[PDB]
């Protein structure tokens, strides 16, 4: 029987992570609201399994991919953000979320804060309180099952357009901002998908549809700026930096506002290995830029014969 | 040290522990007799004395004996052999008691007059329960045993003989008392059923010390019936001295016990995982076929004991060496990377190895992960795939039982090539990538012989070419 | 023992109060309480007032802790009112207290440490050791070496380990630093250092006849014996090992082969028990990539040091 007592209550082991909490926040004197956001939401968390987390800390990477493609998986395949993905795709970031339940009449992130983590919406509707210059808020859109909030900063590289405000209970999926960047460079038709929807989705939302204007100038500046990454990496010689920009889904194709290509620059550098890179993409041996020169004739005028070596190759 | 002199008996020689097992019996009758003798007898009657004198010389023989063999030293942990050293031990440790207690101390009190004062002197004979000490201690290391269930037992055995002693005690102390106030004791006034132990002097020795037991028994549980009960004040006084010591050592009996239950779990750890697990794929209704899988995971940790693995990060180097050698070494002989290498160079692999146990499904080795060690598929069968720029993978050829996978990677200082995965229980053997560099150093010629290995392999695998 | 001395306390109260709850009557009805209508044997207590004081005090007393263990044997028992009341208080009260010291020797003896560990791990160790069905006599190695590291405190280190990085370089540096001046090998070096030597060692102790290193193996850990005595032997292929010197306190092994990046000279095989402190090759290794000077310093040391022994020599 004491065996039995002492194995601990799942009621006890909350009080206990409770006390402890409290008198981190008393030791710290912290103040009555945060003190009850936080307390109801370590109550959320107990009674609606976070422990099952640390359960699935043991079982290994493919059996939690299961579980976790059998859960989350369906709501996410609803959501229209990863509609048009490969399958793949979605089954990744599946394997890669996390669920939370929030109490009602609550919020997360904040307008113009960093994002970090991404949210989608398992069930419940939330409030787009966008803060004016005044103060006041309006929400245009309502992010309610299905939904998704977060994607429009990191995958436009902008900030949080919108305060989001916790209408009612709600239990959503969180989605790393790290571990996102990851599966989104991993896959690249499905990743512009993303993009040409957060565009066609940007409809309903209306200030962030000026968000949205400058999300179309955000793609361009993306790409641009993508581009003369490349470039400024293979002037400068770093190598492993070009080979992580190319692998965020950067085109060796692209050319500066000079219309000057990175395997341009690495040939009148000299860097044969960055250019024997973007070789292996495929740019335009034949290419010439906005003065005529080409990858050849970069080569020959700074006497790169190695680069020459290669281009003749 | 043994052959310097001679004698000498070893501290765990048969013969010896033989009579260990004698004297071990004769302890525990001497013992279990003493207050016996000692309370339900006014002087121990002839019709046993031939069973005490017995007795005491069963003692004498070891008093001698324990100044031949040989102790194991507690400074330099090294077996002592010599008599000039052996007797001293003996001479401090427990001498003094022994000898005090193999004195005819019954014959003693007979020849001095009935003197009781003398006959107290035959309590030193308990001190030869320090064998049975003994006995549990050895019986501890027994790792047959659970150390708590030992203790619990030993607990028990306390149990026993202090209600013993208890029961004699109560009638040497009813028997304190004239014959005449025997009314006032709590024997003589005992009316149980239509038996009055009137005259408890003249009755049978094996009834007066029933009786007397039984309430020692009665109140080792505390069930105190009141049937039989302390009637005088040196009664009162010992029932209260005994009660709150049988409360201390029933209280320390439950404590033994419960912590024999509670920390002495081993299946139930898994039992308890699979509780809460099972309600998580009931609440989720997982598939069968996934249940089965996850509880299949529980089972391994608990069957794969990677504990059994990691204990040998706690014993030394060349120990855990040579258990390598003895286990690893076929493996290790079977992976085609070395094949035909220096026996140097393949011992040297087999020192320094890692074993571990993967799960089917599970994915190992990770592409794009810089390799850090190198793994040999020992028994089982392993599969690599890579994901393209669309994202499907790209499957390879299967790495079965007796192969080594990775050090390809290794070679080249490059990170993995293939995202591999478990398809089944694999005796997956690990070698840390920076020992086998220092031992590739050390044997460069093997180490050529293995690049000629690796080229073989290369072509044996298109996905490696 | 609080709760033991609690009981005393409690037990002698509870005696006291008991006796005064039967003197509260008037003696004229003293067969209405429990001592006044106590016939124990012959002895009746008729007179309670005017008996013996410490007859009454081993009367009441022996109640008191008769009910403590809840013997309840019931020659003594309460008959008024009064002492109804008192004894279902006293026993009331008895009962968490005694649950309370059950309680405290039970924690006790679950907070089993030493021998109980030692224990577990033994029994652990040699199921493991039947699984894999080792040699004998290496399983008598085995079991003797955690013994003795039961007995030299093996586990000390994991304890040595909360203790962060700088108070432990400070408890080596206060422990091994004399051991280590002792050893020629290090006969002229920098304090740096030294103290980076001694903070990587590690105790070991080590059963006599046996082999710490074989010979003609890769040494990964130079040692330096402080107690006990070791040796050296040469192996042919007869296998006629010899000795090459009794590898006294003080004298350090294994560096030959680390510093020459050979293979191990001499099979090293124990004679009596020896306490060993450890340094990894690679940890030496990495001081010598910073101190270098002190390196070379050990090497012209290695040159003038063993010239004394010829086969070291």
């Amino acid at each position: 029987i004491t065996a039995l007592i002492v194995k601990g209550s799942n009621t006890e082991r909350f009080r206990d992570k409770m006390n402890d909490l409290i008198s981190f926040m008393n030791r710290k004197k912290l103040g009555r609201d945060l003190r009850s956001q936080i307390t109801g939401h370590v109550r959320l968390q107990y009674d609606s399994h976070y422990t099952d987390t640390v359960m699935l800390q043991d079982i290994p990477a493919s059996i939690r991919a299961k579980i976790a493609q059998l859960l989350y998986l369906p709501y996410i395949k609803k959501v229209p953000l990863f509609k048009g993905c490969s399958t793949e795709f979605i089954n990744q970031i599946v394997i890669r979320l996390h669920e939370e339940y929030f109490l009602p009449g609550e919020v997360i992130t904040e307008q113009g804060n960093v994002v970090d983590h991404l949210y989608f919406v398992c069930e419940g509707l939330l409030e787009a309180l966008v803060t004016k210059t005044d103060g006041s808020e309006e929400s245009v859109t309502l992010l309610g099952p299905h939904t998704s909030f977060g994607d429009i900063s990191i995958i436009c590289n902008i900030s949080q357009p919108f305060t989001v405000r916790v209408c009612e209970l709600c239990h959503l999926l969180r989605l790393d901002k790290q571990s996102f960047s990851n599966i989104l460079e991993i896959y690249f038709h499905d990743g512009r998908t993303i993009l040409n929807n957060i565009m066609e989705e940007k409809e309903s939302n209306d200030r962030i549809k000026k968000l949205e204007s400058d999300i179309v100038i955000h793609i361009g500046k993306q790409e641009a700026e993508l581009a003369l990454k490349v470039n400024s990496a293979a002037f400068q010689g770093d190598f492993y930096q070009l080979k992580s920009l190319i692998r965020s889904g950067a085109d060796p194709n692209k050319t500066d506002y000079d219309g000057r290509s990175p395997l341009h620059l690495a040939a009148c550098r000299g860097y044969e290995d960055i250019t024997l890179f973007l070789i292996q993409e495929g740019v335009d041996v034949n290419l010439k830029d906005k003065f005529g020169h080409t990858p050849l004739f970069e080569a020959v005028k700074a006497g790169q014969e190695g680069v020459i070596g290669l281009l003749v190759k | 040290g043994h052959n310097d002199y001679k004698y000498i008996i070893h501290p765990k020689n048969r013969w010896y522990k033989a009579w260990e097992m004698f004297i071990l019996v004769w302890a525990i009758y001497s013992s279990l007799f003493t207050p016996m003798e000692f309370g339900f007898f006014r002087g121990l009657p002839e019709r046993l004395f031939v069973l005490d004198i017995v007795g005491q010389i069963a003692f004498l023989v070891d008093i001698v004996l324990q100044f031949f063999v040989a102790y194991r030293d507690t400074q330099t942990y090294r077996t002592v052999y010599k008599p000039t050293r052996i007797a001293f031990r003996y001479l401090k440790s427990h001498f003094l008691m022994d000898f005090i207690g193999c004195f005819p101390w019954d014959l003693i009190y007979k020849a001095s007059g009935k003197h009781e004062l003398v006959r107290y002197l035959l309590w030193i004979r308990l001190f030869r329960v320090r064998k049975v000490v003994e006995f549990f201690q050895r019986l501890e290391k027994d790792t047959r045993i659970n150390y708590l269930f030992t203790r619990i037992l030993k607990l028990l055995f306390v149990e026993v003989y202090c209600t013993h002693t208890a029961a004699c005690i109560f009638y040497y102390l009813a028997t304190t008392l004239p014959p005449e106030n025997e009314g006032y004791t709590w024997i003589g006034s005992l009316k149980l059923g239509d038996y009055s132990y009137e005259n408890f002097r003249e009755i049978d020795l094996w009834k007066r010390y029933t009786t007397a037991l039984y309430f020692a028994i009665v109140t080792m549980a505390t069930v105190g019936y009141g049937d039989i009960h302390a009637v005088n004040l040196r009664e009162m006084i010992f029932v209260m001295i005994y009660v709150s010591f049988d409360m201390v050592l029933g209280a320390y009996l439950i404590g033994n016990i419960t912590a024999l239950i509670v920390k002495g779990s081993n299946t139930e750890r898994f039992r308890d995982k699979m509780n809460d697990l099972i309600s998580f794929m009931n609440r989720k209704k997982l598939g069968r076929d996934l249940r089965s899988q996850i509880t299949g995971h529980v089972r391994l940790q608990y069957d794969s004991h990677y504990t059994d693995t990691v204990m040998l990060q706690d014993i030394p180097a060349s120990i855990r060496a040579k258990i390598a050698q003895l286990l690893y070494l076929p493996y290790i002989k079977k992976v085609p990377l070395f094949k035909g290498c220096s026996t140097e160079f393949i011992n040297q692999i087999v020192i320094r190895l890692h074993e571990e146990y993967f799960l089917p499904g599970e994915v190992i080795t990770e592409q794009g992960n810089v390799v850090d060690h190198l793994y040999f598929v020992c028994e089982g069968l392993l599969e690599a795939l890579v994901t393209k720029t669309d994202g499907s993978e790209e499957s390879v050829t299967l790495l079965g039982p007796h192969t080594s996978f990775g050090d390809i990677s290794i070679i080249c200082n490059i990170s993995q090539p293939f995202t591999v995965r478990v398809c089944e229980l694999c005796h997956l053997l690990r070698l840390d990538k920076q020992s086998f560099s220092n031992i590739l150093e050390i044997y460069f010629h093997d180490g050529r012989t293995i690049l000629n290995n690796i080229m073989e392999e290369k072509e044996s695998n298109d996905r490696i070419k």
